RNA sequence: UUUUGUAUAAUGGGUCAGCGACUUAUAUUCUGUAGCAAGGUUAACCGAAUAGGGGAGCCGAAGGGAAACCGAGUCUUAACU
RNA sequence: CCGACUUACCAACCCGAUGCAAACUGCGAAUACCGGAGAAUGUUAUCACGGGAGACACACGGCGGGUGCUAACGUCCGUCGUGAAGAGGGAAACAACCCAGACCGCCAGCUAAGGUCCCAAAGUCAUGGUUAAGUGGGAAACGAUGUGGGAAGGCCCAGACAGCGUCGAGUCGGCCUGCGCGGAAGAUGUAACGGGGCUAAACCAUGCACCGAAGCUGCGGCAGCGACGCGCGUUGUUGGGUAGGGGAGCGUUCUGUAAGCCUG
RNA sequence: CCUCCUAAAGAGUAACGGAGGAGCACGAAGGUUGGCUAAUCCUGGUCGGACAUCAGGAGGUUAGUGCAAUGGCAUAAGCCAGCUUGACUGCGAGCGUGACGGCGCGAGCAGGUGCGAAAGCAGGUCAUAGUGAUCCGGUGGUUCUGAAUGGAAGGGCCAUCGCUCAACGGAUAAAAGGUACUCCGGGGAUAACAGGCUGAUACCGCCCAAGAGUUCAUAUCGACGGCGGUGUUUGGCACCUCGAUGUCGGCUCAUCACAUCCUGGGGCUGAAGUAGGUCCCAAGGGUAUGGCUGUUCGCCAUUUAAAGUGGUACGCGAGCUGG
RNA sequence: UGCCUGGCGGCCGUAGCGCGGUGGUCCCACCUGACCCCAUGCCGAACUCAGAAGUGAAACGCCGUAGCGCCGAUGGUAGUGUGGGGUCUCCCCAUGCGAGAGUAGGGAACUGCCAGGCA
């Protein structure tokens, strides 16, 4: 007859959208995420949602990093 | 070292990405015959529609 | 004709001849073209006058601000890097 | 107040083995995607802005899936292809499959898919095999000394196996595999190769011929776009199209040109 | 509106797909400084038990997170305390995400503030739900405007308030039904009939053989399971037909299939005979009348060698009937 | 220049556990007391201060040792892009890419700056 489920939120566009390598200019977004996946590294800054973006002009670079193999997003400027 | 590339099937039916590299060897129709640079670069394109071209070398 | 798709057993037409469907007015924008050009153009009306007169107006040469207002600036803000 | 033996016994944790997962992951591709660099190639194929739209019923096929019965020519997504809006050749016939994109003409040529005994264009082609079921040319579990190939055994001239010590040569049944057989009943008429027919004209392998399209080439012609030269030449390339956009024309009636011009 | 999966390792991605949540809470549960580290179990211990609190050890986040799920979280984002109001005002390089309206992230600048010795950190909360455009109107501020002029009213601007407008991009401030008395425009874009595709279901075969059959699986039957065939019931789908493809049953007239009811041939039998049972072959021909009911069917009466089963637009209304 | 110790890093398990040693001159640790500075939702346990008699017991560092954790080929397998094929619910062929698990094996980290002790 009718059925209990039919519910679903908005897709949130959440991931990478500057990836390694990339030249970026200061305050752009690098991901979009839940939590820290990724941790901000040097000249980038976490936002409140834990957004990593930009603090500086430069190119994207991820690395694993520290004693839980963590993932840092810096940039290279 | 040049190389003739012919095309040797049709380009109808074929995916978006090997239309793309016929034109990029510049392979107009079955048939038609280009001479091209051997390069790694013109070499990739071959191997990609190697299926629909025959390279005289 | 309509459709994803019609020989279709979907629609329409018995045939011929004649008639039968994107117009007109005004406004507005864009394009082309012509005139004149930081100007362009007149409306009613007058004029027998497609002339000539009539520049009332309209558009343009300045913008910003809700506005007062300021003005190649202005608004925002107590003030802008 | 307790205890102690005791179980058809039921048993967590932990330990060792075994699997399973869209909403498990101490692992993790291919692809795809983003960015950078470099060639070649491509009619700028790109982006922006402005004039004009149409369209917002899609379909099938492939691949990845949800749903459904891994039912539907079902349904719902993703992605590619074709149809839509695409002719031609093949698949008997057959939008959507395979081949292939039709500017026009030719009583030239080469090929594609698919084919080559006759209908019907081209091999009654070659070589080596398989099948005897018209299998090929509809159908499963399962059944069976059908028949071909391969590897390996048991037993055997100290006589095996079958038949009745005799008898003198092999016998026995598992394994893997190729092709067949049964399983296999439907309604107008053969009617489950398109037909004839076929023992290859079937199947497998190998090879060389040929046929075969509106594909490609040849010859002649037309047009679009772009170069490079001086509207002309030369040269490159393009010309299937519905909605729809853009460009350029034909003809009709009427007005001027026209008291002209044509017309008993 | 949020979270997960579907979703094909960037984003996005549908279904009346599979699962759950939200329409808040909090002046601390916010800011900052300083400090701290979980579940669970074992051993011992007043009451005290499986589980309270205490002590030690094992363990290592298996806890915790104001509330779903996912991703986070030890430098904790988890737990405790001190001081506090950055849950600041004006702005904002740049970027994400949207058709748009919008929504989000944001270093840095100015002013003023808190915590810290200081570096610093703070423009709410681990993050992602906790929401409502515009209009109309309300309240406070602000001489911006003020229809002769000065005022004022009203308007603007800034702040803020009023919607389960929840059908949540919100037709109105304000709204239920009936039509077999019906009507129009349309659609085979979409149902009812028949056809089609499908074959779950149905029906019919078959495989295995537990067992029943005195003994004995296989005369006969066939549990648990397995594999097909038909198109054949109940369905699924919505491909044909809505500018009409007349419908149940009967009557008349049929025609084909064979899965055979009778008659014909045959094997097995738990076949003495008679008469059966079962299977194989066989479609030539044959294959009830009545009572009741619109019935088909069914039950009943009485026949018959038998009273077959299906297909044919559930054969047959431009052939009849009209229950 | 070697050996030891402390501090701060690189690195983030070949680096971590366990288990057997081993070190006190120096350093480190425990330690010794607390009217003090400061501290305990009780407690000088911790934090903090004033110290140096004692011990390396614990911890810590160092060394040894595969019982673990960890790392890990080669080959094969799985998957898969493109093209092609079949008996198409699933596979196969050509070509490219190629895991995971497991196996052999590796494995008791290595390294920079500064300071101090000793030789
Ligand atoms: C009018 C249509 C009729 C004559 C009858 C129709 O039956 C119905 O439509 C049932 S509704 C019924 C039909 C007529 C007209 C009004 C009233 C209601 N009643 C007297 C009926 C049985 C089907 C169900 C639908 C298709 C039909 C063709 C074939 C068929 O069996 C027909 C249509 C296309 C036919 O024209
Ligand atoms: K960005
Ligand atoms: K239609
Ligand atoms: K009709
Ligand atoms: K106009
Ligand atoms: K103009
Ligand atoms: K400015
Ligand atoms: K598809
Ligand atoms: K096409
Ligand atoms: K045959
Ligand atoms: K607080
Ligand atoms: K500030
Ligand atoms: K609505
Ligand atoms: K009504
Ligand atoms: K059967
Ligand atoms: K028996
Ligand atoms: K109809
Ligand atoms: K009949
Ligand atoms: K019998
Ligand atoms: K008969
Ligand atoms: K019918
Ligand atoms: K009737
Ligand atoms: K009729
Ligand atoms: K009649
Ligand atoms: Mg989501
Ligand atoms: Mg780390
Ligand atoms: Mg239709
Ligand atoms: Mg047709
Ligand atoms: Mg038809
Ligand atoms: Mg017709
Ligand atoms: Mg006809
Ligand atoms: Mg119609
Ligand atoms: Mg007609
Ligand atoms: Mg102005
Ligand atoms: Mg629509
Ligand atoms: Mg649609
Ligand atoms: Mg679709
Ligand atoms: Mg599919
Ligand atoms: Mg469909
Ligand atoms: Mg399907
Ligand atoms: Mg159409
Ligand atoms: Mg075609
Ligand atoms: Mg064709
Ligand atoms: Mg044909
Ligand atoms: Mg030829
Ligand atoms: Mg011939
Ligand atoms: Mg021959
Ligand atoms: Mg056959
Ligand atoms: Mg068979
Ligand atoms: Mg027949
Ligand atoms: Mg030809
Ligand atoms: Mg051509
Ligand atoms: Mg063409
Ligand atoms: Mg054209
Ligand atoms: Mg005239
Ligand atoms: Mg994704
Ligand atoms: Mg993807
Ligand atoms: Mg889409
Ligand atoms: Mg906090
Ligand atoms: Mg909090
Ligand atoms: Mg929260
Ligand atoms: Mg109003
Ligand atoms: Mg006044
Ligand atoms: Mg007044
Ligand atoms: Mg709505
Ligand atoms: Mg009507
Ligand atoms: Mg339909
Ligand atoms: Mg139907
Ligand atoms: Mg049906
Ligand atoms: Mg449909
Ligand atoms: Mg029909
Ligand atoms: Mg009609
Ligand atoms: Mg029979
Ligand atoms: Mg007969
Ligand atoms: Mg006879
Ligand atoms: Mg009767
Ligand atoms: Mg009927
Ligand atoms: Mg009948
Ligand atoms: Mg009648
Ligand atoms: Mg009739
Ligand atoms: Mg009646
Ligand atoms: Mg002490
Ligand atoms: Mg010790
Ligand atoms: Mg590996
Ligand atoms: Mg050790």
């Amino acid at each position: 007859g009718s059925t209990r489920n039919g519910r679903d939120s908005e897709a949130k566009r959440l991931g990478v959208k500057r990836f390694g390598g990339e030249s970026v200019l200061a305050g752009s977004i690098i991901v979009r995420q839940r939590g820290t996946k990724f941790h901000a590294g040097a000249n980038v800054g976490c936002g409140r949602d834990h957004t990593l973006f930009a603090k500086a002009d430069g190119k994207v670079k991820f690395e694993v990093k520290g004693p839980k193999n963590r993932k840092f997003i810096s940039i290279e400027a | 070292k040049t190389i003739k590339i012919t095309q040797t099937r049709s380009a109808i039916g074929r995916l978006p990405k090997h239309k793309a590299t016929l034109l990029g060897l510049g392979l107009r129709r079955i048939g038609h015959t280009v001479e091209r640079e051997d390069t790694p670069a013109i070499r990739g394109m071959i191997n990609a529609v190697s299926f629909m071209v025959k390279v005289e070398e």
